[PDB]
Order: C-alpha cells, then sequence, then structure tokens
C-alpha cells in the first residue's frame, strides 16, 4: 500500500484513540434503575388498571368494548346488575402473559374505567400469576381522567340518580298530564 | 316491472315497494317503521328515496320507498344528495332525544338504531337543548322495559295488536311524548310477547332472562337448533 | 377530484399503447383506489405483454411486486373475470413515473401460471412465497420450494380454507424436527436449493445460521465455497413468519394497526402510515393538514431512530463497538420524544384511520428542541470517530458494488437504489401525507453502490430528516388531529363521552368495526429501510379480503446472491451489515 | 416452601454447608452471562438494555457470551416461530447446569398478538421458565428488574455443591407471586398525572 495511506491511517487511528479518550473525559448518560427512578411520561403504556368515579364506585359498566376492541383477545368479563340497577362487571381478568399494551382497550372505553398507568415493573415467576382479576386492577381512585362519570350522562336510572337527573335530560312527563 | 336505480335497470316484483323489492335486491335502504311481517305504514320517514318523472329528470321528489309501489318503468335513487342529507336528518331527529345508554343498554351490537345511524354517516351532534325522559313499567319476567330509547317507530303496536292479537299493549300520550306499553304495571299477556325484543329496534323491550346473564352478540357462540 | 376517488386511468398512455399492440378485447381494465391502472389480462399472454412492456420507449424496468390473492369467497367482483384464484405483477417505470398491476385470473384446478424470472429475477423468490402460501405452480421456475414455511409443510396458509389460528402444540413434532435439524448438516443435497456440482470437490458447504450474533433477525445463508471465495449461496428465510396478511384477514380495519407496527420493528410510525393511508383511501377520508404534518413528524423522528441503530451496528460490524451506546443514548433522546407524544418506545400504535389516538401533549415543542438541538454535534463525532476511518473505509469502499441495472432488475430500493445514481424517493415522485410542503433535498449516489456509498447516503438522509423535522417545529397548523369524517375510527373521545351519536358511531367502529365499502387500495411510501407498500382488498367487510404488504428487505435478500458472488465470507458479513434489512421485513 | 426437580418439600438447610450455600448462590447470582440470542424486537430493547443509557453492566450481566456453553442465562426475547423451535430448543439443550430462562416479551411469554398458524404459543410449550417479563416491548429496565426477580429467587434455592458428595436434586423456592405481593400498594393509588401534558 502507498505511504501516504499509511501515514493517514496512523493519524485517523490516534485521532480515533483521542476522541475516545475525550468521550471518556465526558459526562455519563447513565440512568441508574432502581437508585434513580425511572420517568414516565402521563400517557405511558403499562400496567392496566380499573378506575373510580369521584363519587366512588367502580366506573366499569361492563360493557365489553375494550374486550372486543383487544386485538389479543386478553379481557374477560361478565356484566353482573345491582339491585337499584347499575352494571357492574362480576369479574374482570386480563391475561397480562397476552397483553401488548396497545392501549386500544383505554381507548374504546366509553367510561374511562380501563387505562394504562406509567408502570412497567410487571415481572412474575409463573404465568399464572399473570393473570390478574378484579381485586388485581381495581384502584382506589379515578387515575388519568380525574372527573368524568358515565352515569351522569346515561338515560338509565340507578341510585342516587333517578330519570331526567342526567346531564342534558328534562324531567319526565306523564302522558296523563293536563298540559298540552 | 322495470325499475331504474341509480342509474341501474333492476327486474323486480310490481306488486312489492320500492323498500322491499331494493333490499331484495341488495340495495342498502334505511328503514324503522316497516317490517316484511307487519306491512308498510310510512311513519318513521327514514326510507325516503328520490323518484323522477321519467328517464330524463333532474329535480325529483323525495317519495317514501316503503309507501311507493315497485310498478313497471320506476326511476328513483338512493344515493341522491336530497335523499341522503334529509335520511341522515331523520336519524339526527330521532338522536336529539335518545339517551346516552348504549354502554348500559342490552340492545347494543345488536340495535338496528345504532346500524342506521352509522350507515347515514351521522355521527356529528349539534342539537344543544334537553332530550325528554320516559318513566318505565314492570312488564313481567320476560321483557324489560326502557321508555327512554324508543324512536316511536309504532312497530310493537302494530305488531302486538294488530298481528299478535294482542289487547294489553298500546300507544298513550300526544306530540313527543307518545308512550309504548301497557296501561298499568303488570305482565304482559300475550303467549308471543317474546318478539317485542326482535321486532323493537331499539333497546326498550330488551330480554330479561337474557339480561340477567347479559353478553354482547358478538360474544356468542350460536347454532342452528330446534 | 379527491386523490382516493376511484379511476379506471383509461387515459393512461400505457392503456392506449396495450391496446394498439394486443387488441381491444385482449385484457379488462378494472376501476380501483389504487391509483395506479390494473389491467387483467389473459393467462397466455402473460409473457408477451410483460415483454412488449419491457421493451417501451420509456419501460416499465422494475417488478415492484408479485403475489396471489384468494378470489374464491369474494362476494363483489363486478366488472372482473371469473376467477378462483388470482395473480398479480406490480411493474414501476421510473421513467414515466408510473406504475401498472397486471393480473391473471387462474382456475381453481389449473393453478398454474408461465414463471415471469425470465423477465424479471426478483419473480424467483416472489413466485416461490406465492407457490407456498397459494399453492400456484409457476412453470418454468428453477426451483419452486417453500420460502417461507418448511418443506414438510401440509396446505398453503393464505388460502380462505386454511385456519388462521395456532394449531396445537406437541411435542413430538419438535423432537422430530429436532431430528432433521441433526442430520441436515449430513444429508445436505445441493438439489434440493437450486445448487448444482456440489461437492470436482472442490467446493465446501457453510452455514451461517440460525441464531446471528446481530439485531437484523435470525436467519441461515448456505455457501458454495473454494477456500475462502462464494461461487453460489441460497439465503434460507422464512424463519421469521409471522402471518401478517393471514392475521390482517382476521383483524378489523382498526384493531390490525398493531401488527402493522411489528413488520419493520425499527419503523413504528413509518410502518404504520402507508396502512393508515390505504385504509383513508378506501373510506374516503382527506385527513386535515395538522394531521399529515404530525405523521411526518413521527415518521422521520423514526426514520432517524432506524438510520442512527443502522449506523451503529455497521460501525459495530466492522469493529468498532464504541459509538453504538452514544447512538443508542440519542435513541433514548428520540424514544423520550415518542414516548411524551404517544405512550410507548418502538411499537407506538398511535396512528389512526382519520388521524391520530391523541392530540399533541402539551410540551411537545421543547423537546423536539432539545433533541435537535442535540443531534448534529452527535452527528459529526459518529463520523469523524468510525465513517472516516481509514479501516472502516477499507472494509466498506468497493465491497459488493452493483449498478443500476442491477438494481433496477432486482427491486431494489431505498439507499442502494439512489446510490446506484437513480432519483427516486417516494416523498418526491409520488408524494403522500403533504410530503410536498416540506424542502428538504434527496442524496443520490454517483451510480456504483458499494457499501460505503450507501452508509454515507443514510447519513445525508439523517440530515434531510432533521431539515424536516426543523420545518415540522416551526410550521404547524392549529386545528383537528382527527378528520371530520363518520368513518374515522376512533371518533374524538369528548364527543363519544358525551354525545349519543358519537358514543353509537365509536361503539359499532370498536366492536363490529368500521365498514369500508368494496374496492381496492394501494399506498407505497419511502420506509427507513426502502420502499414500503400496502394492498388492500375489501369486500366491504369491517375486515380486510387481503392484506398484502410490500417490504424492501424481501428485495434486498434477494439482491443478495447476485452481488456477492466471487467475494469472501467478510465481504458478505459487511454487506449484510450494509443493506438495513430486518427479518421481520423479510418474512412478515 | 420448595419444589424438587431431580414434588413440593420443605427447606432442608450444622452451618457450614449453609453458609457454603449461600456463597454459592450470591456468587451464582451475583455474576450471570446472559447468552447472546437474537429472535425479534424484544432482543432490541434487551440490547438497547445493554447499552450505556440503561447499564446493565452494573449488575455483572454485560459479557454476552456468544456460546451457549459459557453461558447461564437464556433470555428468550421474541417470537417462538415453528421453524426456530428447534433451533431453540437445541440451544437450551447446549447450555449446561445452571441454567436459568427469562421470557422477555409476550411472544416469548404466549406467543403475545401472534396466534397464528407459524408461531408457537409460549416457549413454556418446550422449555421450563424461570421468569416472565409481560410487556410487547418491554422496556429495558423492565428487564433489569426481571434479572433482579432472578437474582433474589436463585438467591434462596438450593444446589449440590460437589457431584460427588449429597443430594444430586435441585430445589427451587416457591416465591411469593410480584402480583400479589405488590396488590397491597398498587390498589391504593387514586390519580395519575393526566395525559394532556409532557
Ligand atoms: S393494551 Fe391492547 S393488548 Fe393490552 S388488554 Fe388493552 S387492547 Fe388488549
Ligand atoms: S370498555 Fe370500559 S366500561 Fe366497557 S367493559 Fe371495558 S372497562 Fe368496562
Ligand atoms: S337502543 Fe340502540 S342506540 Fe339506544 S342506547 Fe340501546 S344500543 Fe344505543
Ligand atoms: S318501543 Fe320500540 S318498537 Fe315501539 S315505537 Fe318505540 S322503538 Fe318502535
Ligand atoms: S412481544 Fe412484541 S416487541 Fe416482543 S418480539 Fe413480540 S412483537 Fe416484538
Ligand atoms: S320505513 Fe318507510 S317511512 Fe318508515
Amino acid at each position: 500500500m502507498t505511504l501516504k495511506e499509511l501515514l493517514v491511517g496512523f493519524g485517523t487511528q490516534v485521532r480515533s484513540i483521542w476522541m475516545i479518550g475525550l468521550h471518556a473525559f465526558a459526562k455519563r448518560e447513565t440512568r441508574m434503575y432502581p437508585e434513580e427512578p425511572v420517568y414516565l411520561p402521563p400517557r405511558y403504556r403499562g400496567r392496566i388498571v380499573l378506575t373510580r368515579d369521584p363519587d366512588g364506585e367502580e366506573r366499569c359498566v361492563a360493557c365489553n368494548l375494550c374486550a372486543v376492541a383487544c386485538p389479543v383477545g386478553c379481557i374477560s368479563l361478565q356484566k353482573a346488575e345491582t339491585k337499584d340497577g347499575r352494571w357492574y362487571p362480576e369479574f374482570f381478568r386480563i391475561n397480562f402473559s397476552r397483553c401488548i399494551f396497545c392501549g386500544l382497550c383505554e381507548e374504546a372505553c366509553p367510561t374511562t374505567a380501563i387505562q394504562l398507568t406509567p408502570d412497567f415493573e410487571m415481572g412474575e415467576y409463573k404465568r399464572q400469576d399473570l393473570v390478574y382479576e378484579k381485586e388485581d386492577l381495581l384502584i382506589s381512585g379515578p387515575g388519568k381522567y380525574p372527573e368524568y362519570n358515565f352515569y351522569r350522562m346515561a338515560g338509565m336510572a340507578i341510585d342516587g340518580k333517578d330519570k331526567g337527573e342526567a346531564e342534558n335530560e328534562a324531567k319526565p312527563i306523564d302522558v296523563k298530564s293536563l298540559l298540552p | 316491472a322495470t325499475i331504474h336505480v341509480d342509474g341501474k335497470e333492476y327486474e323486480v316484483n310490481g306488486a312489492d315497494n320500492l323498500l322491499e323489492a331494493c333490499l331484495s335486491l341488495g340495495l342498502d335502504i334505511p328503514y324503522f317503521c316497516w317490517h316484511p311481517a307487519l306491512g308498510s305504514v310510512g311513519a318513521c320517514r327514514q326510507c325516503a328515496v328520490k323518484q323522477y318523472q321519467n328517464a330524463e329528470d333532474t329535480r325529483g321528489r323525495l317519495v317514501m320507498s316503503c309507501m311507493t309501489p315497485a310498478s313497471d318503468g320506476t326511476f328513483i335513487s338512493i344515493d341522491d344528495e336530497e335523499a341522503k342529507q334529509f335520511r341522515e336528518s331523520v336519524v339526527e331527529w330521532l338522536m336529539t332525544n335518545h339517551p346516552h345508554d348504549c354502554p348500559v343498554c342490552e340492545e347494543g351490537g345488536n340495535c338496528h338504531l345504532q346500524d342506521m345511524t352509522v350507515m347515514t354517516g351521522h355521527s356529528f351532534r349539534r342539537y344543544r337543548f334537553t332530550k325528554r325522559t320516559h318513566r318505565n313499567q314492570d312488564l313481567g319476567p320476560f321483557i324489560s322495559h326502557e321508555m327512554n330509547r324508543c324512536i316511536a317507530c309504532y312497530r310493537c303496536v302494530r305488531y302486538y295488536k294488530d298481528y299478535a292479537g294482542g289487547t294489553d299493549l298500546g300507544v298513550y300520550g300526544a306530540h313527543d311524548n307518545v308512550y309504548f306499553g301497557r296501561p298499568e304495571d303488570g305482565t304482559l299477556e300475550s303467549e308471543f310477547s317474546g318478539n317485542l325484543v326482535e321486532i323493537c329496534p331499539t333497546g326498550v323491550f330488551t330480554d330479561k332472562t337474557h339480561s340477567e346473564r347479559y353478553n354482547r352478540k358478538w360474544d356468542m357462540q350460536f347454532a342452528p337448533s330446534i | 377530484e379527491p386523490a382516493w376517488q376511484t379511476r379506471d386511468h383509461l387515459d393512461d398512455p400505457v392503456i392506449g399503447e396495450l391496446r394498439n399492440r394486443f387488441g381491444p378485447d385482449a385484457f379488462t381494465v378494472q376501476a380501483t383506489r389504487t391509483g395506479v391502472p390494473v389491467v387483467w389480462i389473459k393467462r397466455e399472454q402473460l409473457l408477451e405483454v410483460g415483454d412488449f412492456l419491457k421493451k417501451l420507449p420509456k419501460p416499465y424496468v422494475m417488478l415492484f411486486d408479485l403475489h396471489g390473492m384468494d378470489e374464491r369467497l369474494r362476494t363483489h367482483r363486478e366488472g372482473l373475470p371469473a376467477a378462483d384464484f388470482s395473480v398479480f405483477y406490480h411493474l414501476i417505470s421510473i421513467d414515466r413515473n408510473r406504475d401498472i398491476m397486471l393480473k391473471v385470473a387462474l382456475a381453481e384446478n389449473d393453478l398454474h401460471v408461465p414463471t415471469f424470472t425470465k423477465l424479471f429475477p426478483n419473480a424467483n423468490w416472489y413466485e416461490r412465497e406465492t407457490w407456498d402460501l397459494f399453492g400456484i405452480t409457476f412453470d418454468g421456475h428453477p426451483n419452486l420450494r417453500r420460502i417461507m414455511m418448511p418443506q414438510t409443510w401440509k396446505g398453503h396458509p393464505l388460502r380462505k380454507d386454511y385456519p388462521a389460528r395456532a394449531t396445537e402444540f406437541s411435542p413430538f413434532e419438535l423432537t422430530k424436527a429436532k431430528q432433521d435439524l441433526e442430520m441436515e448438516a449430513l444429508t445436505f443435497k445441493p438439489e434440493e436449493w437450486g445448487m448444482k456440482r456440489g461437492t470436482n470437490e472442490d467446493f465446501m458447504f457453510l452455514n451461517l445460521g440460525p441464531n446471528h450474533p446481530s439485531a437484523h433477525g435470525a436467519f441461515r445463508i448456505v455457501l458454495q465455497l473454494d477456500g475462502e471465495e462464494i461461487v453460489d449461496c441460497v439465503p434460507d428465510i422464512g424463519y421469521h413468519h409471522r402471518g401478517a396478511e393471514k392475521m390482517g384477514e382476521r383483524q378489523s380495519w382498526h384493531s390490525y394497526i398493531p401488527y402493522t407496527d411489528r413488520i419493520e420493528y425499527l419503523g413504528g410510525c413509518v410502518n404504520e402510515m402507508p396502512y393508515v393511508l390505504a385504509v383513508e383511501k378506501l373510506a374516503g377520508i382527506t385527513v386535515p393538514d395538522r394531521v399529515n404534518v404530525i405523521r411526518v413528524m413521527l415518521s422521520e423522528l423514526f426514520r432517524i431512530n432506524s438510520h442512527l441503530l443502522y449506523i451503529s451496528t455497521f460501525i459495530q460490524d466492522v469493529g468498532a463497538m464504541t459509538p453504538v451506546f452514544f447512538a443508542f443514548t440519542d435513541r433514548q433522546k428520540i424514544y423520550d420524544l415518542v414516548e411524551a407524544i404517544t405512550g410507548f418506545r418502538m411499537h407506538p400504535a398511535w396512528f389512526r384511520i382519520g388521524g391520530v389516538a391523541h392530540d399533541l401533549p402539551r410540551g411537545w415543542d421543547r423537546l423536539l428542541r432539545e433533541f435537535l438541538d442535540w443531534m448534529p454535534k452527535r452527528l459529526a463525532s459518529y463520523e469523524k470517530a468510525a465513517l472516516q476511518n481509514t479501516i472502516l473505509k477499507g472494509r466498506s469502499q468497493g465491497v459488493a458494488a452493483y449498478g443500476a441495472k442491477e438494481a433496477l432488475e432486482w427491486g431494489t430500493t431505498g439507499a442502494g437504489l439512489r446510490a446506484t445514481g437513480i432519483d427516486f424517493d417516494v416523498r418526491k415522485a409520488r408524494p403522500y401525507s403533504g410530503y410536498e410542503n416540506f424542502d428538504f433535498e434527496i442524496p443520490v449516489g454517483g451510480g456504483v453502490s458499494d457499501c460505503y456509498t450507501r452508509v454515507m447516503l443514510k447519513v445525508e438522509e439523517l440530515r434531510q430528516s432533521l431539515r424536516i423535522l426543523e420545518q415540522c417545529l416551526n410550521n404547524m397548523p392549529e386545528g383537528p388531529f382527527k378528520a371530520d369524517h363518520p368513518l374515522t375510527t376512533p371518533p374524538p373521545k369528548e364527543r363519544t363521552l358525551q354525545h349519543i351519536e358519537t358514543l353509537i358511531t365509536h361503539f359499532l367502529q370498536v366492536s363490529w368495526g368500521p365498514v369500508m365499502p368494496a374496492n381496492e387500495s394501494f399506498q407505497m411510501i419511502e420506509a427507513t429501510k426502502g420502499i414500503n407498500s400496502y394492498y388492500l382488498t375489501s369486500d366491504g367487510s369491517t375486515m380486510s379480503y387481503r392484506t398484502r404488504i410490500r417490504t424492501p428487505s424481501y428485495a434486498h435478500l434477494q439482491q443478495i446472491p447476485a452481488a456477492i458472488r466471487g467475494s469472501l465470507v467478510s465481504d458478505l458479513i459487511v454487506y449484510l451489515g450494509s443493506i438495513d434489512f430486518v427479518m421481520s421485513d423479510v418474512d412478515r | 416452601d420448595y419444589t424438587l426437580t431431580r414434588e413440593i418439600v420443605t427447606d432442608p438447610l450444622n452451618v457450614f454447608m449453609g453458609k457454603l450455600n449461600d456463597m454459592v448462590n450470591w456468587g451464582r447470582k451475583n455474576s450471570i452471562w446472559p447468552y447472546n440470542f437474537g429472535l425479534s424486537c424484544c432482543y432490541v430493547e434487551m440490547v438497547t438494555s445493554f447499552t450505556a443509557v440503561h447499564d446493565v453492566a452494573r449488575f455483572g450481566a454485560e459479557v454476552l457470551r456468544a456460546s451457549p456453553r459459557q453461558a447461564d442465562l437464556m433470555v428468550v426475547a421474541g417470537t417462538c416461530f415453528t421453524k426456530m423451535a428447534p433451533v431453540i430448543q437445541r440451544l437450551y439443550d447446549q447450555m449446561l447446569e445452571p441454567k436459568w430462562v427469562i421470557s422477555m416479551g409476550a411472544c416469548a411469554n404466549s406467543g403475545g398478538m401472534y396466534d397464528i398458524y407459524s408461531v408457537v404459543q409460549g416457549v413454556d410449550k418446550f422449555i421450563p421458565v424461570d421468569v416472565y417479563i409481560p410487556g410487547c416491548p418491554p422496556r429495558p429496565e423492565a428487564y433489569m428488574q426481571a434479572l433482579m426477580l432472578l437474582q433474589e429467587s436463585i438467591g434462596k434455592e438450593r444446589r449440590p455443591l460437589s457431584w460427588v458428595v449429597g443430594d444430586q436434586g435441585v430445589y427451587r423456592a416457591n416465591m411469593q407471586s410480584e402480583r400479589e405481593r405488590k396488590r397491597g400498594e398498587r390498589i391504593a393509588v387514586t390519580n395519575l398525572r393526566t395525559p394532556d401534558e409532557i
């Protein structure tokens, strides 16, 4: 090979050594998990929870839209009803060994009950323990949507909210009323 | 008979009305008040098509396809702009008072009103006023009643009285306070009152025995049985 | 006239030339929303039509795509010839900036077409994949073996009667397959793989795979060797097959988007864009300007991410293991912005039919400004550290070089095609997603596509993507992040939460699926690793009747034997590092 | 509570071999070399954990041997394809005791979103798995958390010190699940930041 090529190669090797040393004399870019907590954005798609309304009841009306919107089919729930007539899930289970954390169920929820939270630490020893039942999902507060209540919009009458007491609803008028 | 829908010629039965003739051809016309077993009354005003007098005609006239016979040499249009606008407007008028109830309603995923709201293309609400509200009745152990979801399509009264011969279900009230149900709380006495859950295009009449353990139609495993 | 309008393209001069050459009754013109003329040709005239298109004054020089469709369950086939199966051939003329889709109709019993390899050599793998998934025999093929499934596989998976879901697992099948994996080295016959004169006895057979120590995926290459010289080689692919098209036939138009993410898993939103664009063509949706600029922003961010990873892996494959750490820190900056916007790192699933899942979060411009300030110094540092090094240049320059003819005949797109001197980028020739409103350059090569030329072209593409990101940050319209269409899936969330008609639309779109009317749509975009395309056939239902994903890594892996013939194994390693392919892109 | 492999048994642990067992488990858990096995996008996040922004080198899991003989942990990070499943099983058989398996991602856990004709529905169908990570992909810090979970899993398991003296069966602790352990603090969460900000 050419001697000029050898000199240029030696110069660029010296430059590589010097710039790697300068990188060594630079500041570290390491986020020290778990001593330094990982910053997650508020809309990060991690562990799935079920939330509650401002009134404290569970927000899920067991409408089965999240389960059908799931492209993996890892949501299973059954609808039950109380004496006053409100709908709730009898059970609600999610196979987290199957969930791809895509957020389509949160997007499909018409009550903002199911939510994906900034939490990624979900490792497990047995795959049977990755099936999260309703007691592992329902949290004590509203989560990312702090004030939405579906039952304040629904026309279906429940406890504490009679007919005509929802938003943008007039009081019921009997057909036997004297007014024309 | 010879009809021309959207410029395409079709051979139909002349004794049929235009709605059932066009639905038999695979064409899609929204409809609420008409049923194949109950006949045409022209109530819901949803099935509007635009009829022309002859082959060369640009004005036309919005006619009711369930109330219009499919005579020989008919000229109609379904995808006409005025017809589509009026069908979307009829859906919008029905949706002014409809309760925000689809998650907690047993007709969800099985609702003719949902299908025709989507099919007309109406998804934007400009109505800002209140919605009328109705109290419910106890109709017995089989039929669950929710009068808020009614669109006043008169299918229930027509089937139950004119077809099934029942005497305890009727229409009451007036202008926009029309109430479909029994004169008082009680069990529906007819032996064919269960067909109301399929006759009703909304969730007013629902299968209560199904409602006890409810699941949506897409979640069912079905079989053809006897 | 909108861009999604159904056109028969009878004003195309190719239709007039075909009518003058073959006659008015020789073919059937189909009106589609693909944007290209779709011409149904008789089977016995297929090679004549291909030759006539190849010898045009401005010829159709590249076979873009070749696959099949099961037409037995397609109810809406108005204006179409009677077909149980069909084979489609997508050909691109760069000189005309045009493309034509020929279609050949086959009956169920007579499932054989003449081979297309004498006109286009990429038809080898394309016809092998068509035979593997549809059972369509191509007469005259040199070796028509299964390319996606193993050789001992019964049935053809892309047929409509084949079950999509996974069969029950058996350890017996795994154990016997371990036995054939054991005797594959002993009972290797070069006649099975199309090689000839194997073991003269001066040739040895080398198997690189199945697991490579790299991030491009797992696959095998069998090499015929004389000492250290490669004379024949065929790649063994299909180890990353996920049935994405078959999944597209069993997911709704909305629920398939996360599957479009994992086609090229370094692409993300770049992979999401052609699918949602083709679905919006089916739906007749014209998205607003803010949607266009948001999608352009995310696509350029993910393009910079993929290019950084590619340059880092090429440098590491050369032998310098240092800059990959800093460039993964840069990828962490990009992932910070992408996590802020979409809520996820690698597979955002954020593009929607008619728009995007959410509006932009408050403060996105801050993270974008910090990233745009951070990038250029790091880029110059990586350049001076490795891409100007003489050892890397000696390892990369002149290795696996091909010209414009070889890139055209093998369907090579992206960095290689532009390194051959051909200026063809989809963002300029056939613009999409409002790319005409951005001022950026298309880097091209001198006329010979080395490893070094491709890597430097990717660096220039990263610079141009930074320019596009600067234009996105400076000029963003204020408006809707979703379209004003009834088929926007899902509708805006607040109107769903308080309006009942919007709740109905949301209910029926997320449960049964949005109803796309029966049409065929096609969207071709410039991906991070070449030219990507989605060809969607709808029968009027809530799912895709046919999803066809064309990926450039297939064409690059098929061009691997034609370019490395007569070189060394280290040249093969450098070439594999300098292609920018992922095995998910090849096998999908 | 322990489980045998040669059965649900109890803890069999004079005091010298107890300290020997703790020292052996400490040396095994503090020096775990993963096998470099690239399957799919989950391996891209694995090598993202391998870089300088996350520093998996702090746990002594950065040597990354290219031969299965020198590796102790197999991180199945990717889809378990039918063509690649014999390769996975052969590579697992090539590894030597002690060996542990971490499934990374929904594909390696259960098949994930790819319930399709050409995908094995989980790597536990043919090889045993020690740690499972949900995610698609799991983020690199989740992989490091799974590494810590494997570390405390190893730290109380019992293995023979020598091949000529003592019981040759392997003890694995029936650990309390992370779901029931974290349910006390996960349910108490009431408010999260609204998704309209950065
Ligand atoms: S995030 Fe996606 S995969 Fe997970 S449960 Fe929700 S819809 Fe299903
Ligand atoms: S979509 Fe929401 S309200 Fe409906 S069943 Fe799922 S979590 Fe419950
Ligand atoms: S009747 Fe139909 S539109 Fe009305 S709440 Fe029920 S599902 Fe919704
Ligand atoms: S109750 Fe049902 S069937 Fe009767 S008028 Fe109302 S919507 Fe029609
Ligand atoms: S779980 Fe998701 S990210 Fe991991 S290999 Fe599967 S598709 Fe890729
Ligand atoms: S269906 Fe004709 S007006 Fe009701």
